[PDB]
């Protein structure tokens, strides 16, 4: 029932590994944000901003298309 | 027979009758007596059995708004001064539907609904409502067992029960009144893994308060909301316990929410707090229909909390999943940090940097034992807030961000004190010049202090499993820093003198696993509260050399794992926790020091000794075991010097601005009587106020001394 | 419902027989319709007898519920899950009440 | 004096008959200014002693402009011009209630109360304001403590007697009565901290 759980729960919602990526993607979207925000030479655009944006496009392309397998 | 609410209903229509003064009680009364005002909040009303079932009473309400104004004037006395059986035959005639909802007496639906019969104006527009069904009906169909005895708004709410104490917040999340949650999520999702089984869908919470385990109720929820609740548990929505006081023992109160969210059909969860209750005598309570299988329900704890009544019961084992929540990481923290970032600065009206936030994050982490990192950083943010904002509110403003330091340091300020460590160095330069500073303390030893400083990094950068002690058992005399090292040691540490602990193994031959804190038989909380009040600590035993079968056991867990079991079966870290171990075992062979014995060879000489006194397991948690060896002028009169040094602390210092003379030969006088062989001039210390403080406090009392007045000998 | 049932019972239809059963004549016997019943239901079950079973009250009875419960007929109900194996297991449980 | 909150609907009540520009302050005119909207906000609605006393104002709420449009029309100045002593008296005639349901000053009630003659529709069928079945009825339904002192807040049971159970210092405060504490500010450094 667990396991039947946990597929379900993986077919009970997007498969763990879509909201996986949902999640990563959740992570630094929202860090990025709040990086800019004050007038910094350290934490501001330079460094992460630049670090997540690629970053965020390291992972960002399967999850339509194997969202699609649901499709 | 009727509801004390439906008398509460029967006392307005009387009140109107009262006040309004009507001279008999009517048909008509009991709808200004049904309607609480204009609004729905009457079952009756609007959202009422009667609109959405069969015909809307706005209508016939907004014309029985004339009905009670066309009844007649009254003289004060006689306005309704009969029960007007006319009327009052619902005294019996109510009984209908009284108990066919499953239930004890009659409600206010209920004497209604004998009024569709009694109470109604039945004309060529008939005023009568929901008809023949239609009130059972909307009775059943609103909630229904609506009422049992006298006890709660008669047909209270627009629906009946729960709604009082039943509590949503997939509204607040639908309502955006919810937190973002992070980092709970597959957590949830195991919580939501719980959800599945036909056998148990009911979870349990394992871990500490104020980590978000109701927080954590938001994602639950939020996803919910966001239909991540699957299939099976789309249906539901939430529900939670806010315990309500029983206001004799009106449990049935509690029990009513039961089978009301039993027969509610799915459409919400239950989850409860923490006492999941185990009353002292109430005992079960749901627990054989909570034991139905039907009703989901979610569990919440930290350990012993759980240890409480399951325990006893397993049931609720048999009936949960128990789910430790794990106290989430700096950076969680500093994630989620973020989330009400904006929120509080605005709660508070001010601005913040993540400097200070992940700072908090950073230091707060180690330096609030109770609360918790996954809020005490958030709490200090909103006491980092307020006070500046403060400095902001009536006057003390352009500082709006948190500065990073202040909010952390003047707060650490605040909470504990002495910045300058806490302000800037973190977790290393410390180390390099550690040796160097701790060089103050007593020369010699010096390797070992090495040791300890190389220790320490063993301690660090978790080469040395992060999960494990910092394991020191010492050799040497009274004087020689069993006598002394902890001292600077966490005030290099810790910075504090108090994070070293005191322990005496005389005291302790036999069963102090007793007065450990054994399992509660009578409180021996004194292990366990010293970490339970001190986390980050240093941890001194003494006549360790004497440590017996029992202390010596624990200690192997202390030499374990880095944490510490409790007999109420708490474990508590000992990792970031130092262990400090007077041994005088080579007391022989530390005497021959007088030959300034090799010290290997006489360590060697000695580690049999040690080596007897303890088994290896001990010895090889052991992460070092040093003399405190012979000691030279060079070191005397310069240790002599340092309390001479710190001699000002008070004196010179807090108070006097004494001005300090020494004769050399005074200088080593100390030593020179004062230094014992065996226990140094620790015991001349005690003696130096006499040859000392009480030879000025003399000149004090003499005022000789005035200010910097100073003669000695 | 004033019974407070979800379901019928013997005393129920009696209880509506209070009027063609009866000798309601000069002479009455009549049934009583509210009073006696109610109470003396107050006495012989209550909402306690919701129904939905098979039917037991007769002489001094109407009662063996709420604590009292079965799974037998739950059983040829299929309420529950055909076991395996304890079979024998049972033989043994089963004969001990031989 | 009358009660500020009063005043606040009377002075906007001489507001009221001035913004149609009324020639004469008249019994049914404030009927309007008691009520911003139904809201609660506006008790002489439904909070108003007399919907739970006799008249319910929700249909009710239908006449009272319609007769401050069918005033005829004036202009500014003698807008306000006049208590028109008919209307006058309110401001006295406010005062009686303050004695039977045991006030001092004039308060909304009141200066309600004052009214209950002809501010009304007073016909045959006579949708108006009950002389004393309303309020000394619901004046202890509102509040049942209808002194204020000299200055005060709603005159409605602010929070149920909240002066009744709970001094207020800022009383004293705004009062200046009682010796400011000292060396207390870094206390209070807590406190406002304590608090946000
Ligand atoms: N993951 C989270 N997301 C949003 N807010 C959180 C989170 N974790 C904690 N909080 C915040 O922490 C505060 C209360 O913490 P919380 O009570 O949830 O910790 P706890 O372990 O659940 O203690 P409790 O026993 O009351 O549940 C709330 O303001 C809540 O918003
Ligand atoms: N290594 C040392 N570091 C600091 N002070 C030392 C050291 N060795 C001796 N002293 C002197 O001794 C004083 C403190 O002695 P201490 O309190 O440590 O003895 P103790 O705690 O009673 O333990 P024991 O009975 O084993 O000697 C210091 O203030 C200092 O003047």
């Amino acid at each position: 029932d667990i396991s039947c759980a946990g597929v379900a729960v993986a077919r009970d919602s997007k498969p763990e590994e879509l909201d996986s990526k949902e999640r990563q993607l959740q992570l630094i979207q929202v860090e990025i944000k709040a990086l800019e925000r004050d007038e910094d030479a350290d934490s501001t655009t330079k460094d992460r901003l630049k670090l997540a944006r690629q970053k965020e496009a390291s992972l960002q392309e399967e999850l339509e298309p194997l969202r699609q397998r649901y499709n | 027979q009727f509801t004390e609410r439906a008398l509460t209903i029967l006392t307005l229509a009387q009140k109107l009758a009262s006040d309004h003064q009507h001279p008999q009680l009517q048909p008509i009364h009991i709808l200004a007596a049904f309607i609480e005002t204009p609004e729905d909040g009457s079952v009756p009303y609007l959202q009422n059995l009667i609109e959405k079932g069969r015909y809307d009473y706005d209508l016939f309400k907004k014309v029985v708004n004339r009905n009670l104004v066309r009844i007649p004037q009254q003289q004060p006395a006689p306005a309704e001064i009969t029960p007007s059986y006319a009327l009052g035959k619902v005294l019996q005639d109510a009984a209908k539907i009284q108990k066919q909802q499953k239930d004890s007496f009659i409600a206010q639906d209920h004497i209604l609904f004998a009024l569709f019969n009694d109470s109604s104006i039945q004309q060529i527009f008939k005023e009568a409502q929901v008809d023949i069904e239609a009130i059972k009906q909307q009775a059943l169909e609103l909630r229904g067992n609506t009422r049992i005895d006298s006890r709660g708004a008669d047909t209270n709410t627009p629906l009946e029960y729960l709604s009082k104490y039943a509590i949503d917040m997939t509204e607040q999340a639908r309502q955006g009144k919810l937190d973002p949650v992070i980092g709970r999520e597959e957590e949830i999702r195991s919580t939501i893994r719980v959800l599945a089984r036909r056998i148990k869908s009911n979870p349990c919470l394992i871990g500490e308060p104020g980590i978000g385990k109701t927080a954590i109720i938001e994602g639950v929820a939020q996803r919910i909301i966001d239909d991540d609740v699957p299939t099976i548990l789309q249906g539901a929505k939430l529900f939670s316990l806010d315990l309500a006081a029983l206001t004799g023992d009106f449990e049935e109160r509690f029990k009513g929410v039961l089978k009301e969210i039993e027969e509610s059909k799915t459409l919400i969860v239950l989850f409860i707090d923490e006492i999941h209750m185990l009353m002292g005598n109430a005992a079960n309570i749901l627990k054989p229909a909570l034991s139905r299988g039907q009703l989901k329900v979610i569990g919440a704890t930290t350990n012993n909390e759980y240890r409480s009544i399951v325990e006893k019961d397993g049931a609720f084992e048999r009936r949960f999943q128990k789910i430790e929540v794990a106290e989430p990481s700096v950076r969680q923290t500093v994630a989620i940090l973020r989330g009400l970032q904006p929120k509080y600065e605005i709660h508070h009206g001010v601005r913040i940097l993540d400097s200070a936030l992940v700072t908090a994050a950073q230091l707060a982490k180690r330096y609030l034992p109770y609360r918790r990192l996954p809020d005490s950083a958030l709490d200090l943010v909103d006491i980092s807030c307020a006070g500046v904002a403060v400095a902001r509110d009536s006057k003390p403003s352009m500082i709006q961000n948190v500065v990073d330091s202040d909010t952390i340091s003047e707060t650490a300020a605040r909470l504990t004190g002495i910045p300058v460590k806490k302000l800037s160095e973190s977790e290393n330069e410390k180390l390099i010049h550690m040796e160097r500073d701790l060089s103050s303390e007593v020369v010699g030893q010096m390797d070992a202090i090495k040791a300890v400083s190389n220790a320490v990094r063993l301690s660090r950068s978790g080469l040395a499993n992060p999960r494990q002690p910092a394991s020191f058992l010492f050799l040497g005399l009274s004087g020689s820093g069993k006598t002394e090292l902890a001292k600077k040691v966490a005030g290099f540490l810790f910075n504090d003198e108090d994070m070293m602990i005191r322990v005496d193994c005389s005291e302790l031959s036999e069963k102090y696993a007793v007065s450990k804190l054994l399992g509660t038989t009578d409180e021996g909380g004194f292990l366990t509260n010293q970490l339970q009040y001190k986390p980050y600590s240093v941890l001194l035993f003494d006549e360790v050399e004497k440590a017996h079968p029992d202390v010596l056991t624990v200690m192997l867990q202390m030499l374990d794992d880095g944490r510490i079991t409790s007999g109420q079966g708490k474990t508590i870290d000992c990792s970031n926790c130092i262990v400090i171990m007077t041994s005088n075992l080579g007391a022989e062979f530390i005497n021959s020091q007088q030959g300034s014995k090799i010290q290997e060879s006489t360590k060697n000489l000695v580690m049999g000794a040690v080596r007897q006194h303890f088994r290896p397991e001990f010895l090889n948690r052991i992460s070092s075991i040093v003399i405190f060896n012979k000691l030279s002028r060079k070191a005397i009169h310069k240790i002599v010097d340092i309390r001479l040094k710190e001699i000002e602390e008070r004196f010179e210092q807090n108070d006097k601005h004494y001005k300090l003379n020494l004769t050399q030969e005074a200088k080593d006088f100390l030593a020179k009587y004062g230094y014992s062989d065996d226990m140094g001039a620790r015991p001349l210390n005690r003696l130096i106020q006499n040859e000392i403080l009480n030879k000025l406090a003399l000149r004090i009392l003499k005022n000789e001394i005035k200010d910097k007045e100073t003669v000695n000998v």
